[PDB]
């Protein structure tokens, strides 16, 4: 019944869904803001339409009514939201399903249950999956202080709608707890409107484990193993690996089983990610992401399962094991290990601020074990400050984790992006580290390793020679 | 007979309108077909662009079909070489 | 029944699909064997019964042979190059980039593309996708012929033989391509 | 203390020759270091290229190391824009 799909996103995820749609034989519709007119994803689709005319480009990509209007006038049967803009938005999915278009996502009750952190924690408690010992709902500042008294420091302040570590603060004493509560309140009203701050127990050096969940309309729910995303800077993911090579297979199986049984209790559909906090052979639920994730690529590499294709086919109502063709849970293969690196415009010698400018050189590596999901990184592309800093996702996969590390080091040295600064030297430093190589990296690994921020001087002799030749 | 001859001359099977216009204006229709094979549907360009081309640093948008719009920008016009050719530095669709 | 013909005492062009379905880096193992290392002790390959079969893979070699010109190797200036990516796609590009002047001296190969998947049908679908997503302008390629071969039911069933191309004239029917960016730029330049 | 101050001023630990040259010619050595950071080792260029730059359609080869030779061709010099900047269309190493 589906013949045409719109992607309400941009960048590399739009191209990823376009490639999946072309493999599934469907037509593709792109949307783009005026400031995103030179994006690759605009020209990778059968039809492209300008959206959000006159708005800011981020607000243009959040123009819900314009997106449904474009999808209706283009004859698109469905809308894939991708991630990061309206994938977790309850209002957008509600309007999409009210317009008669198929929403490639979970159900509305899944969206508004897993959107807010305290309701997701309540659902996990109903599924008896253990979580961080925290407040039973959004407490006040005084209640947060009371929790800091009875359960004792360390505690962590977290907002119930925070994203990307925005509404999340840390506290060590009483006054810093007040400051963190005030800052989380300001960030919650500023970006999300309502402040619903809770307080959770802080764990010393945890391991961030994410489990990928696929569920269909018939109720078959499987897990595509797990991902280790512990390597983070300021609670933002830097390098993600799959599977958790630093953990025992039985413990990973327990984490995966808890995730799939949580999703079975909530009756989850489509692709989803369950985030878990691992500390010395016990796990705690944090959130469920009701969308495809950025790091789904390494899960596809280690399992062989096309996550976006299965997402679209589940949105078609197809059976997980009969029509899509996925095997049983015990038959899901583990094809080696994979590592994902996000090459961004963040300058590690400038406090990881996003550099802007014109890319004058782009060379991408290839070969065995290398997967590229490029965004907008071609030569001549003018990097704008409007959108996110991502240039190209690169994934290296191999039978052994050591060979994956070696391939990713080769890739990061083979990559050449000139004109804008990149986080490539930081990624090289992290890859060379023995904690990451052993796979026992924690969430505090980057913040407690100052040697990651020592960068060798690069000659860059081609750029300087061309500059002098132009000068003379 | 005319339709088979035209299907030989042009690279496809013509419609009735193409056959009848080939009857009245044979060389004009064949020259039009050659210009279609060389320059494409120039009817979609706007008239100042159609008659005058592009200036330096000009941005034009050519809607070639529904949902497809070519973003064309002329960045530089190269000097003519010894063979008389000029290299024109376009930015088509960002590239 | 099977018959020997010859042994190629070197790495092959199509080693890529073998290392995709096995996971075993053939060139790396070549160098490590030339270092005198042991296959299972130092290189680390498992025993023969433990060599994996990770789905199926397809290699297509995109060349400058023009199928509408008797597969003669076209030469000229490459003015457009867009390469696909994503899940299941492997690229081993030769000299194929924007601005590269294809010379008649060397081999006609532009880029080797390999698609791999758990199922052969998914590999075929991915290869059709990447053959349509590939954009090389300025020189003719064998991409329309590869698209025709990938579309054929004799190929997709796995039952193709060495006479399949020579006995299927429908592989040499090529749809007309509009190429409207090139023609528009040509008219703009002319005016 | 001079060596430590130079290690502050230039982005690396200097040699004895660099320290002693910084003592004799303080501003001149710092200007040389700034030009090294901006233009690189221009001593590797040939003298007509060093003094006059590059002609249109000229091909030069710069050996920056043993086994590393930069192939540089100036294809086109762009007209200056309103900010006074020119775009120079180089072909470095085939690209
Ligand atoms: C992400 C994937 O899975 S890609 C799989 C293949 N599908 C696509 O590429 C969708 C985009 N469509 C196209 O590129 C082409 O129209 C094709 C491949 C379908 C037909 O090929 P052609 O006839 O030779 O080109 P066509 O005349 O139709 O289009 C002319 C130009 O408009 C470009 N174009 C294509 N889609 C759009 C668009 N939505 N908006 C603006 N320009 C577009 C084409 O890239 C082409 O430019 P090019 O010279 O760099 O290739
Ligand atoms: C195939 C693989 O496995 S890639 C692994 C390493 N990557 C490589 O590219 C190996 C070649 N070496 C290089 O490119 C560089 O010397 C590096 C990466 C080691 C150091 O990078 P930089 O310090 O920033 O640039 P460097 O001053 O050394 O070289 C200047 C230019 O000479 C180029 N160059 C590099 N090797 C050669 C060569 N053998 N011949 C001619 N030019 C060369 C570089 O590409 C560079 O041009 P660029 O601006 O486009 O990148
Ligand atoms: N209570 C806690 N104690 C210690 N570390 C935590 C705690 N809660 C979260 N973290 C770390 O901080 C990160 C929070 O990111 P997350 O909340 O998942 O971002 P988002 O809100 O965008 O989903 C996690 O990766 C986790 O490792
Ligand atoms: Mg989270």
């Amino acid at each position: 019944h589906m013949k045409k799909l719109l992607v309400a996103n941009r960048g590399e995820i739009a191209v990823r869904v376009f490639r999946a749609c072309n493999e599934l034989g469907l037509s593709t519709v792109a949307v783009y803001a005026r400031e995103d007119e030179y994006s690759v994803h605009r020209f990778k689709a059968d039809e492209s339409y300008l959206i959000g005319q006159g708005k800011k480009p981020i607000d243009a990509y959040l123009d819900i009514d314009d997106i449904i209007r474009v999808a209706l006038e283009s004859g698109a049967d469905a809308i894939h939201p991708g991630y990061g803009l309206l994938s977790e938005n309850l209002e957008f999915a509600t309007k999409v399903r009210a317009a008669g278009l198929v929403f490639v996502g979970p159900e509305l009750h899944h969206l508004d249950i897993f959107g807010d952190k305290i309701k997701a924690k309540a659902a996990a408690d109903e599924a008896k999956v253990p979580g961080i010992p925290g407040t039973n709902g959004a407490v006040d500042i005084d209640g947060a202080l009371e929790f800091a008294k009875t359960y004792g420091y360390p505690v962590m302040i977290k907002a119930a709608l925070g994203g990307g570590g925005r509404g999340m603060r840390v506290a060590r004493n009483d006054a810093e707890m007040h400051d963190g509560y005030a800052r989380a309140k300001s960030e919650a009203i500023g970006a999300f409107g309502s402040g619903e701050i809770y307080v959770e127990k802080y764990i010393e050096n945890p391991k961030h484990i994410e489990v990928q969940i696929l569920g269909d309309r018939h109720g078959n729910i499987i897990h595509l193993h797990e991902r280790d995303c512990s390597v983070q800077r300021r609670n933002q993911k830097v390098i993600e690996i799959a599977p958790a090579v630093g953990l025992s297979p039985d413990f990973r199986n327990e984490i995966c089983e808890a995730a799939v049984k949580l999703c079975k209790n909530v009756g989850y559909v489509n692709a989803g990610t369950v985030e878990f906090l691992v500390k010395d052979d016990k796990f705690y639920f944090i959130e469920v992401n009701p969308r495809v994730q950025v790091e789904h690529t390494i899960t596809e590499l280690i399992t062989g399962v096309d996550i976006v294709q299965a997402q679209i086919l589940i949105a078609q109502g197809k059976d997980l094991h009969r029509e899509i063709g996925l095997p049983a849970q015990s038959e899901i293969p583990l094809l080696g290990s994979a590592i994902q690196c996000r090459i961004t415009t963040e300058d590690p010698q400038n406090g990881f601020l996003p550099d802007t400018g014109k890319i004058d050189t782009y060379r991408s590596p290839g070969g065995f074990g290398i997967r590229l999901d490029v965004g907008n990184a071609y030569a001549g592309y003018e990097v704008t400050p409007y959108f996110d800093s991502l240039l190209v996702k690169v994934c290296t996969f191999a039978n052994e984790f050591s060979d994956s590390v070696r391939k990713m080091d080769r890739v990061l040295h083979e990559f050449r992006i000139r004109g804008v600064k990149t986080n490539i030297p930081f990624l090289i430093n992290v890859i060379a580290n023995e904690n990451f190589t052993s796979g026992q990296a924690t969430t505090t690994f980057i913040d407690n390793t100052p040697s990651l921020f020592n960068f060798p001087r690069l000659r860059d002799r081609g750029t300087k020679t061309l500059h002098y030749l132009s000068m003379i | 007979t005319v339709k088979a001859d035209l299907e030989q001359k042009i690279g496809y099977e013509p419609g009735d309108h193409e056959v009848i216009s080939y009857i009245m204006y044979p060389q004009v229709f064949l020259d039009y077909q050659k210009m279609q094979r060389e320059f494409g549907a120039v009817t979609l360009l706007d008239t100042p662009t159609f008659l005058h081309g592009m200036r330096l640093n000009e941005k034009i948008e050519v809607q070639i079909e529904k949902g497809k719009t070519l973003s064309i920008r002329l960045d530089e016009i190269g000097e003519p070489d010894l063979a008389g050719n000029r290299v024109l530095f376009f930015n088509l669709n960002g590239q």
